[PDB]
């Protein structure tokens, strides 16, 4: 007799209720806890039998109306005692208490702290210590383990180790838990970074991926796995990551899909029309480079990392790890998150000290948006210690400063505006150099862009500021002022704008 | 087919649109071809990424070795002597 | 036995009915005032429990066709009796008297007056004064304060205070409420301006942008915040502002949204098709101008003021502010709305001298458009005057006025059609 009220009783087999004749009316239907959201009001019920069920219903199931519908759910209810049913169950989570409800995966916010939901849910000490109730988590996602870690730490040697872009690929999977618990700790504010692996056909980039996102789940194409399609709507994209805050995700191959805004929504965990929020991490694969076809925006390469390079080395490497990961997945990122836990104040000192030593060896950027990156390389770093200290292997951090230091002074002319912008103009210029006169008139007779004439280890180039406007929308610059702004800062410059370009271009200019 | 706006003399010397410069050279042509023009023609063509067909290219020598410009003004293509006649070299 | 009526008895356990024996029909059920709609005739409720529970629900909610689903909300109900238990509620709302909802956040308009709609209610001293009721209002918005005033003004000391832009941006933020507030009484006729932050990428934009809105909510993305994207429909942008008449609001990053219709739409509370209303002041944030592809038209950089320019000095100082008000938030706006209510006449002959201290520095002005601003520009600076007294700190008025007078004739020939004309002509004939 697992619970009574009045004439309604709960027993091994079920419902019951007495009069002046006992009857069943249901079979074992069981209210283990209630939740209250607050800006809707709406309370949610976990509704469960004796065989281990487990499903959450908005509480109006309850109603007579609606209760019968919980024999889709495999449970038995005699419709004769549908009111009283109603009313039993009802009365049953009366005497529940008030519980909460925290919906994701990754790091949960928490009054009482914060949770890690992965496929168990991991207390933190300030959590653990602080509330007096089992939290209750919506899983979210599968992420449930197959195989062995033994397994695939086999192919990490065998396939990954020593070979830095798949290091990083491992790296940057476990990176959205960290990034994210990072942020919750306000060391940095970015939630997480886009990756995309670009590069040429048949190179392991869906492979790195796969190898990426097997740190906590299925890697594979599937019902609700970690490997997924472009193939959706925004709607759904979105919609699949919401809740999320340290799971990483793959969008696998753009050309089964005018990027930019999208670009952008994702290192924001903003939805749209309440949103749909998350702040993970999330790998594109592509044959061909996601700032194609996307505003020649700052705000953009700064949110976004994109690799360039073949990851395996050869077919057999890349037919092996997408084997390995399609087997075994889901082992390493709870080892990550325990870490986290464990060992808080020990990752923040760690950021510290990577933050500090790439400030240091990048002391030369004032770009704002260079400086901007820092944080985001030392997280990557951070991550890649991390993973080192967990699968308890050596793993050359050198490399993967160092990398990133390469990285960076070769992305360096992409933060900038003025060299972007200043690189359209010189070749506007060897191109319509037709419709730029030398001897002060503008005297072509179709069409006149400006005036050039050849200074003193400079080129001056008077151009008309409408031609100037019009050539930079073609370009995908989206404001003038900002674009002059930049280009008047290293010195490059009613009618026109004054450009001096560097002198030796005067040959084939035929000044 | 716009060899016409390709010009023979170093400089660029066609008055209504120039996409580069032309050198018959020994055993091979040199093409210097403005990036944005070779950037736009691809498109054209459906190519959907510029690098990847530049390195393509370059891989089996068809852009050179650190002349041009590469992956990580002009690309400084090679295209086989003997179209010479009727490229008008 | 806190209520009853015939066979109908409310007690602290609940609802129950009698007959020629005593049966239990419900959980506590509490209704505790109605309101009725003028132009729809629709009445509303508000449903409670004994455990300070609050929803508002259309009185159709007491048809036994509804009532069953105040279960999904929490509550108890024998269906048994729903007929009785339908009619016991409605008996119990019989009794009420009739009041009066006011919805919405910032300045409400009251025929007794005005309130103030934040996350508490605030009273004037007109409406204090003149209506018997506990006004009832819809709050509308998070707003509630978190951590400290103290650690906000201590980021403020500290990341801010001697920073023009950082200091405009604050000002920005509280004169949502003040902006209205003078509409409200008629003094301007203009109920609010759009902000742009616009600049280059890693500039304090979206930082200054959180602490204009840290006045009066919170200031992060999240469920019902201050903070949000241009990422949506025009239908959800315009529903969101729903009767704000004085709270700011965020929209970061056009970049993720041919623009002439929807600044306008901003200026004016115009929804479309009834309609949404609404009189606030909303911030922009953008790498590229709003202006840039917009119509050539002097009514729309009226409406609007854009800063081009850098607001956090370093990559720490906007690192800080962010972390400073995502954890502190809220605590300055409800103060000027107090000062605003205790100090009213005070505030709007403070205005009356700024509108004439800008006229007579910009007495040469012909162009009507250009004279437009200048109450525009004596809506900030006295809302900085009232930041400085709410805050008790100093703040240098005179480079704010200075700011905006340079703000002006920076600005003069984007004002003038033929400015703007003879410009793109010139070029036209080169
Ligand atoms: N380094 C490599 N060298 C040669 N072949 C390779 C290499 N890596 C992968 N392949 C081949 O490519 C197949 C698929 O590899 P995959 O990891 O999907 O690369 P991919 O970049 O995603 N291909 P694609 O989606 O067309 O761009 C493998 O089964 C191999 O046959
Ligand atoms: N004044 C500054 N100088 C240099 N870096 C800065 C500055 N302000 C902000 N940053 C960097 O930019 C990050 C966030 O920038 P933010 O305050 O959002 O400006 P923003 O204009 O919104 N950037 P964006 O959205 O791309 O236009 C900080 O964490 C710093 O790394
Ligand atoms: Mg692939
Ligand atoms: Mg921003």
């Amino acid at each position: 007799t697992l619970f009574e009220i009045g004439p309604f009783a709960l027993d091994s087999f079920g419902w019951k209720e007495t009069i002046p004749k006992v009857v069943r009316m249901a079979s074992p239907i069981i209210v283990n806890a209630r939740f209250s959201d607050p800006i809707t009001g709406v309370e949610k019920l976990i509704i469960t039998n004796n065989n281990g069920k487990k499903d959450i219903f908005e509480s109006d199931i309850l109603t007579t109306r609606n209760l019968p519908s919980l024999i889709k759910y495999g449970y038995s209810i005699n419709e004769k005692y549908i009111r009283s049913l109603s009313y039993a169950l009802q009365l049953m989570r009366d005497r529940l208490p008030l519980s909460e409800l925290y919906e994701g995966v990754g790091i949960l916010e928490t009054p009482f702290g914060y949770l890690i939901s992965l496929d168990k849910v991991l207390k933190s000490i300030q959590f653990n210590q602080s509330s007096p109730s089992y939290p209750i988590v919506d899983s979210a996602y599968d992420l449930t383990p197959k195989g062995t870690f033994d397994n695939w730490f086999n192919m990490y040697i065998d396939e990954v180790k020593g070979h830095l872009l798949l290091e990083l690929a491992v790296i940057f999977g476990i990176s959205a838990l960290v990034t994210s618990f990072l942020k919750h700790k306000h060391e940095i504010e970015f939630a997480g970074i886009l990756f995309s692996f670009t590069g040429q056909s048949s190179t392991g980039k869906s492979t790195a991926a796969a190898l990426a996102v097997s740190v906590a789940g299925n890697p594979t194409k599937g019902n609700e796995t970690l490997f997924r399609s472009w193939n959706a709507t925004r709607n759904a994209l979105e919609g699949y990551l919401s809740n999320n805050y340290g799971i990483p995700i793959v969008f696998d191959e753009l050309s089964s899909t005018d990027t930019t805004g999208l670009l952008y929504s994702i290192a924001e965990g903003q939805g749209r029309q309440t949103p749909k929020n998350w702040g993970t991490s999330v790998i594109s694969t592509s044959e061909y480079s996601i700032f194609n076809d996307s505003a020649q925006n700052d705000g953009l390469r700064v949110r976004t990392i994109e690799i360039n390079e073949q990851f395996t080395t050869n077919a057999t490497n890349a037919d092996n790890i997408k084997k390995a990961v399609a087997l075994n997945y889901g082992h390493v990122l709870p080892l990550v998150a325990k870490y986290l836990i464990n060992r808080e104040d020990e990752v923040i000192q760690w950021f510290y000290k990577e933050v500090d030593w790439f400030e240091a060896k990048l002391k030369d950027e004032t770009n704002n948006t260079g400086i901007r990156m820092f944080k985001r390389y030392a997280v990557i770093t951070t991550s890649a210690k991390i993973l080192g200290r967990v699968l308890s292997t050596d793993i050359d951090i050198a490399n993967i400063r160092d990398y990133f230091i390469d990285y960076h002074t070769h992305t360096v002319s992409e933060r900038s505006l003025a060299d972007k912008a200043i690189d359209v103009i010189i070749q506007f210029v060897a191109q319509n150099r037709g419709k730029f006169s030398d001897e002060g008139a503008l005297k072509n007779m179709f069409e006149n862009y400006g005036l050039i004439s050849l200074k003193d280890d400079h080129i001056e180039v008077k151009i008309i500021a409408n031609v100037f406007k019009q050539m930079l929308n073609n370009h995908q610059f989206q404001d003038v002022n900002n674009v002059v702004n930049a280009l008047r800062d290293k010195g490059f410059i009613l009618v026109f704008y004054h450009l001096k370009l560097d002198v030796e271009f005067a040959s084939i200019l035929g000044l | 087919q716009n060899r016409g706006k390709f010009s023979d003399e170093g400089a660029l010397k066609n008055m209504f649109e120039n996409y580069g410069l032309i050198s018959l050279k020994d055993d091979h042509i040199e093409v210097k071809i403005i990036a944005n023009v070779f950037k736009q023609m691809l498109n054209n063509h459906q190519f959907q990424d510029v690098n990847n067909v530049v390195n393509a290219l370059r891989d089996k020598g068809f852009i050179l070795a650190d002349r041009g410009r590469q992956t990580t003004v002009f690309y400084h293509l090679k295209l086989d002597v003997e179209f010479a006649s009727i490229l008008g070299l």
